[PDB]
């Protein structure tokens, strides 16, 4: 039903000034249905609750999965349990055939999964007490992301405390793991995101887990390319972009309800280079208060936006603009500096050869024809190449000659786009400096900021 | 060493 | 407020490129003092 | 009976009634209210349904039960307790267009436009207060937004072998529903929405000239699509329309207001790509401070003062921020300042003192007037945007980009440190005119829409 009250009604005021001049008198109106587009997620902490049934039902899966020693009749039984649970689920309308979904899996994983991927063997190593278990440790586990039909059961979904208490693990246990972890880390963290808005959540719990999460996602992208590990570059970047945007929508909502989050200013610096081009972000972060557009981080990461910027950076479906900077000279200053945060370092190392190849292309062109080779020590210095393989192996991917093993006859560099057409991309690099800084702190102190 | 006009490169 | 209001029915300097400031005169202050010494 | 002669009215097109503003027809509703008392919702839906002469068209009978719905439990001592009749009314209104050949439906477009404006600010109203009424933020204005979006998708063009010359209302209010719709967008933030409608706008459009729309529709048109060609960053494709709009204007006080709309965007998009004003015509649309603001900016860009910029940008990075100004100037507005002193720096060493050869140390003792503190220097021990970019050290990279953007003729020769240009007294050879290079390297999208 629709909000009437005395407060309420008089702060929004009457349709008229005088109605009843006009013929008009007072009428207690009955209560009228909410209209449909006035029906409104969760951003304030709720107390945990459980259906006792629930809570039973799942000790008893516990006590079978201890009981039980036999892989695949374990498994059945909690199949044929499960089956029994969704009706009753069901009929108690805590899970949809709107519902507010609470998640009651207090494990970091759930029973019934633990069970089945048993069965798959889809078990990790780091699932598992000791490395020949049959079975995954129920301490140890971590949900999967779900990929599925039947909406999950609340005994499916870690509730927000949970939530947090998994990603607590992950911090103190499995940072050091990478890069072997990167695939388990990337989907336990997935499937901790997942759970979230399985019960439609923006609490204090959900920023904390989607920061942490995005700051886990920096430290990966630096650790897989410094150990030339192959991983999808695009999954990493898509989910830390996809937990950014959640943690922006988030900021949004408690900004409109009258509320702040502490660390809102390092994950807006963050959201801005995510598309370090694309005009969008250059407008929301102008929107948002003095100060958070003011904090150093936001100014540092519109920094990097303006020197990065190319009016000759060419791909397909990019519009150029006017009067771009061009300031790799700039970049690569910054990109030394005490202080840079050293996970936001880690986000720009992902353009080095973008703006590397744009810096040479846009040098060639003041070039006159009769010039030399340029000596690859100006451009090592100029781009911070970590060695000299480096700018060799650069230039013949560009089909840059190389004079004398130590020179660039810049005038031969062809193509026009940093992108080839034909051709992989660029193996992804790195900068000594951020590493060696990287050595100096821990993994654990990193995330937890 | 001298000026050699390279419109045809920058456009 | 930026969005307009109802209403139912040469701007631009043609060369600024062809005056006296005092960055200009600083400016070739250190142009002709950089000459001095070189 | 009262009920009784609304319904032969709406049942022969005479909507004269027919709206949602009390100061318009508050006395008819009030005892439209007094004798619809006591009817419950099946016998005032009998009322539409039984009434003689009636459209036998189910959106205009909703319509019609609706607005004595309305009329029948409105609260005008309560905007809020009221607006869910007011709602509904709307979009039931709005629905007896969607089909080309509804009933009345000519005579429907003077009302759906008037009751537009009157939702449209109530929904503002309602919107302010997002936190008491416990709705997300826009709300009410984009669920207005939503229900003119789907009029705008129902509008279509007539065969290209029309029989006639006729003009549908549909096709009358085409422009008035683009304006209202990417107002809309603006006002709740998501002005990028405006994308759809501007890509469909023509397509629509049974002119075919974009000059056949009232001037005042052009105008506000041009207003919207230079801002958000500006929030793209597309600076020129912005200027294109923001100077033909202005110049379309000078040919009222809301006018001179939406002039003043008009130079708040055209002036900064104009001086990114080279181009200052002349004060003395813009006078009746500027107050002297703002006059004497940009002129202070207008110095430091035509001399090359890049300390001047950064500092012009903080004092009024509120206001730019809120017209969202403030990026593509701190990002755009340098190579500009940029050019200028280097400008000045040829004028002097080669076409008067003969010097073809400019070492880059003369270049960073420039600079180092120029750009002053960095981010790196002692005073300024964290970063801003405004000490963060420019660094005096940084002398062939800012020469390696005023020539990449066709700004400066000239040769780097980084082995060498010095720059090259060519031997000559006229000082356009080597630096060209700003405005023209410009917009040679990135042409604008013209002027004439169609």
């Amino acid at each position: 039903y629709m909000i009437n009250d005395a407060k309420t009604i008089q702060l929004v005021g009457p349709l008229i000034s005088s109605p009843d001049n006009l013929g008009f008198q007072k009428r207690s109106h009955k209560a009228r249905e909410l209209p449909r587009f006035l029906i409104n997620p969760q951003l304030e902490k709720r107390a945990f609750v459980q259906d006792p049934w629930d809570k039973a039902n799942q000790e008893k899966m516990i006590s079978l999965e201890e009981s039980i020693d036999d892989l695949n009749e374990l498994y059945e039984t909690l199949k044929k349990m499960r089956n029994t649970e969704r009706s009753i689920m069901e009929e108690k309308g805590l899970v949809d055939k709107a519902i507010v979904f609470q998640g009651t899996c207090l494990d970091m994983c759930p029973t019934f999964e633990r069970s089945r991927r048993n069965v798959e063997y889809t078990v990790y190593s780091y699932e598992k007490n000791q490395p020949n278990d049959k079975k995954a440790s129920r301490t140890k586990a971590l949900k999967v992301f779900a990929r599925p039909a039947a909406p999950p059961l609340p005994s499916d979904v870690r509730p927000p405390h949970i939530l947090v208490k998994t990603l607590d693990y992950i911090v103190d246990n499995l940072l050091t793991t990478l890069p072997e972890s990167e695939g388990f880390l990337w989907d336990r963290m997935r499937s901790i995101r997942q759970d979230f808005t399985y019960q439609n959540y923006s609490g204090p719990e959900a920023v904390d887990c989607n920061e942490r999460i995005v700051r886990i996602h920096l430290l990966i992208l630096h650790i897989m390319v410094k150990s030339n590990v192959e991983f999808s570059l695009q999954q990493e970047l898509e989910q830390l972009h996809k937990s950014l945007i959640t943690l922006s929508e988030i900021y949004d909502d408690v900004r409109s309800s009258g509320g702040t989050c502490p660390n809102e200013a390092e994950f807006r610096a963050y959201a801005l280079l995510s598309k370090i081009r694309d005009p969008q972000y250059d407008e929301n972060i102008q929107r948002l208060p003095k100060h958070i557009f003011q904090d150093k981080l936001v100014q540092m990461a519109l920094c990097f936006r303006r020197v990065i910027s190319n009016s000759a950076y060419t791909e397909r479906g990019f519009v150029k603009t006017e009067n771009c900077l061009n300031f790799y000279a700039r970049f690569f200053q910054l990109m030394q500096s005490p202080s840079l945060p050293l996970l936001m370092g880690f986000f720009l190392q992902m353009h080095l050869t973008d703006i590397r190849f744009y810096a040479l292309r846009a040098l060639s062109h003041t070039l006159n024809k009769k010039h030399k080779p340029i000596p690859f020590i100006y451009l090592e210095n100029m781009l911070l190449f970590n060695n000299r393989q480096e700018i060799i192996e650069f230039c013949n991917y560009y089909s840059i000659e190389i004079i004398n093993g130590d020179a660039a006859d810049l005038k031969t560099l062809q193509h026009y786009s940093h992108k080839l057409s034909e051709t992989q991309p660029l193996k992804k690099t790195y900068l000594t400096c951020l590493e060696r800084r990287l050595q100096k702190t821990t993994y654990k102190g990193l995330i937890n900021g | 060493l001298e000026y050699s006009d390279n419109e045809q490169e920058i456009q | 407020d930026d969005e307009f209001e109802d209403f139912p029915i040469n701007i631009w300097e043609e060369n600024w490129d062809d005056v006296d400031d005092d960055f200009t005169n600083e400016l070739k202050a250190e142009l002709d003092r950089y000459k001095r010494e070189n | 009976d009262m009920a009784n002669q609304l319904l032969d009215e709406l049942a022969h097109g005479n909507f004269s009634h027919l709206t949602l503003n009390l100061s318009q027809n508050g006395r008819e509703i009030a005892i439209l209210q007094k004798q619809l008392t006591g009817f419950d919702d099946k016998q005032l839906e009998t009322f539409v349904e039984q009434h003689p002469a009636m459209p036998n068209d189910t959106r205009f009978k909703i319509m019609c039960t609706s607005f004595l719905n309305y009329a029948r439990d409105v609260d005008p001592w309560s905007a809020w307790s009221s607006s869910d009749l007011i709602f509904e009314f709307y979009q039931c209104l709005i629905n007896c267009l969607i089909n080309d050949n509804a009933p009345h439906i000519e005579m429907l477009i003077p009302v759906a436009t008037r009751e537009t404006e009157f939702i449209i600010n109530l929904a503002g109203k309602l919107d302010s207060f997002h936190l008491q009424l416990h709705t997300r933020s826009h709300q009410f204005l984009s669920h207005i937004s939503s229900i003119l979006s789907r009029l705008f998708n129902s509008i279509k063009p007539p065969r290209g072998n029309a029989s006639s010359t006729n003009i549908p209302g549909k096709q009358r209010i085409l422009l008035y529903l683009v304006n209202k719709l990417n107002n809309i967008y603006f006002r709740i933030e998501s002005p990028q929405l405006c994308s759809n409608i501007f890509k469909n706008f023509q397509p629509k459009s049974m002119l075919a000239h974009f000059n056949e729309y009232q001037l005042d529709q052009q105008i506000e048109y041009r207003y919207l699509l230079g801002r958000y060609y500006l929030l793209n960053s597309q600076v020129h494709n912005a200027f294109v329309q923001f100077n033909e709009a202005f110049q379309s204007l000078l040919n009222n006080q809301a006018i001179t207001r939406n002039g003043t709309r008009i130079l708040n965007y055209m002036i900064p998009t104009g001086l990114i790509l080279g181009k200052m004003v002349k004060w003395g015509p813009l006078r009746p649309f500027l107050s002297q401070e703002t006059i004497d603001n940009w002129s202070v900016l207008y110095k430091h860009v035509r001399y090359g003062n890049i300390q001047g910029v950064s500092l012009w940008l903080r004092q009024n990075e509120r206001h730019l921020c809120a017209r969202q100004l403030l990026i593509v100037l701190l990002e755009k507005l340098p190579m500009v300042t940029y050019r200028n002193l280097i400008k000045t720096v040829i004028k002097s060493w080669t076409t008067e003192w003969g010097q073809n050869k400019l070492p880059y140390s003369l270049i960073e003792r420039v600079l180092q007037l120029s750009i002053g503190p960095t981010f790196e220097d002692p005073g300024a021990q964290e970063i801003t945007i405004y000490n963060g970019i420019h660094s005096p050290k940084n002398v062939e990279n800012v020469l390696v980009t005023l020539i990449n953007l066709g700004l400066l003729r000239a040769n780097c020769f980084p082995q060498l440190q010095l720059c090259v240009v060519k031997k000559t007294t006229m000082i356009q050879e080597i630096v060209p005119p700003v405005n023209e290079r410009i917009t040679k390297m990135f042409p604008a999208h013209s002027h004439v829409l169609w």
